[PDB]
């Protein structure tokens, strides 16, 4: 849960 | 077969959720060798993230299994190199479309370090997993796409710039994991957040501020 | 490969999330002809709804887009048609190892009742995409087993146990959405959740699950009612 | 509106 996701 | 039928039998697998499939179709898009456009760059990132996603996840999970353990830990192990197997296929697959393809192909600023931070993550994705000799030259590989993308995006992209801002949490999260230099983490997540303040699409852009602030609470708790 | 390596293995795939690969070594422990303990058929149960169900929500996503959109509405059609098959091998899986293992194999009221909720459960699901006089005898499949399963539990089992309120509330569900008689899907609700509340007064170490299906009985019976 | 796994 800490790098980024996509939406 | 056609580029815009793959294209949108791509769009099909997404909203089925049948991402192996849509990394697939994406996959023979960005060999057909023309620079992918601002919709099918996402939909090939999209994709590939849930393929190697949900291995990371399973990898997770059998992995703790395995040393929070006799004859149950070998089976924990032996399917623990199987998922490891399937991960490296699949972040094998994407450094390999990055370096024969999209970033030769890459004109734009933009289009570049999107995709170097693309190398940065699943070589990130591949030292998660990676032991002995060989994790020290996948976690340099790692470092050196992420800090050429770093370069490039602090000379062209506006600091309040979604790829920008998305590439120092990812940069700020590989040292956090992979190097352990907690402080080096919490300065480039700083200093991201700072410099995008100072500035102030910006829906995109203040959630990976929040997030990159989230990180630093996290960080220094 | 032993059996109880396979279902070490299937406690390992369900634990990450991997349920083509608990499925396949479920599938394995059925075909050698023992029969399923209680955690081997709850494993093999888990297993293919899961399978099954990534298919289903699939299904009903392409199969929505072909319905809402001439080369784009091919394309919809043509990919539905593909998971639509996939769907197809998957429930023909599961009632291959009802026919000749599961159901052949029962000896307790309990088990018997579990695998023909089940069989009705998979014939469900090739009714939802079933067309024409195929789908008759298939939905006629799914109600001959959900009605003997009824039986049988009628019959051995008291009104609160978990796999009695189960079987009630797919079958329920089935005539509702399968047979299109909301009067008989209510009135079949609306008995179990009576007759396992009359009985609550007079179960043990079953609590949560029992009272889970219930709320889930009423819960069918509030929204099919307000579809007046 | 199915049984559910738990």
């Amino acid at each position: 849960r800490g790098s980024l996701p996509t939406f | 077969m056609d580029k815009n039928e793959l294209v949108q039998k791509a769009k099909l697998a997404e909203q089925a959720e049948r991402y192996d499939d849509m990394a697939a179709c994406m996959k023979s898009v960005t060999e057909q060798g023309a620079e992918l456009s601002n919709e099918e760059r996402n939909l090939l990132s999209v994709a590939y993230k849930n393929v190697v996603g949900a291995r990371r996840s399973s990898w997770r999970v059998v992995s703790s299994i395995e040393q929070k353990t006799e004859k149950k830990q070998q089976m924990a192990r032996e399917y623990r190199e199987k998922i490891e197997t399937e991960l490296r296929d699949i972040c094998n697959d994407v450094l390999s479309l990055l370096e024969k393809f999209l970033i030769p192909n890459a004109s734009q600023a933009e289009s570049k370090v999107f995709y170097l931070k693309m190398k940065g993550d699943y070589y990130r994705y591949l030292a998660e997993v990676a032991a002995g000799d060989d994790k020290k030259g996948i976690v340099d590989q790692s470092q050196q796409a992420y800090q050429e993308a770093f370069e490039i995006s602090k000379k062209e992209m506006q600091p309040t710039h979604p790829i920008r801002l998305g590439l120092a949490l990812n940069f700020s999260v590989f040292y956090y994991e992979i190097l352990n230099s907690p402080e080096k983490a919490c300065s480039l997540a700083k200093t991201a957040f700072d410099e995008a303040i100072a500035e102030l699409s910006y829906k995109d852009s203040t959630l990976i501020m929040q997030l990159l602030r989230d990180n630093l609470t996290l960080w220094t708790s």
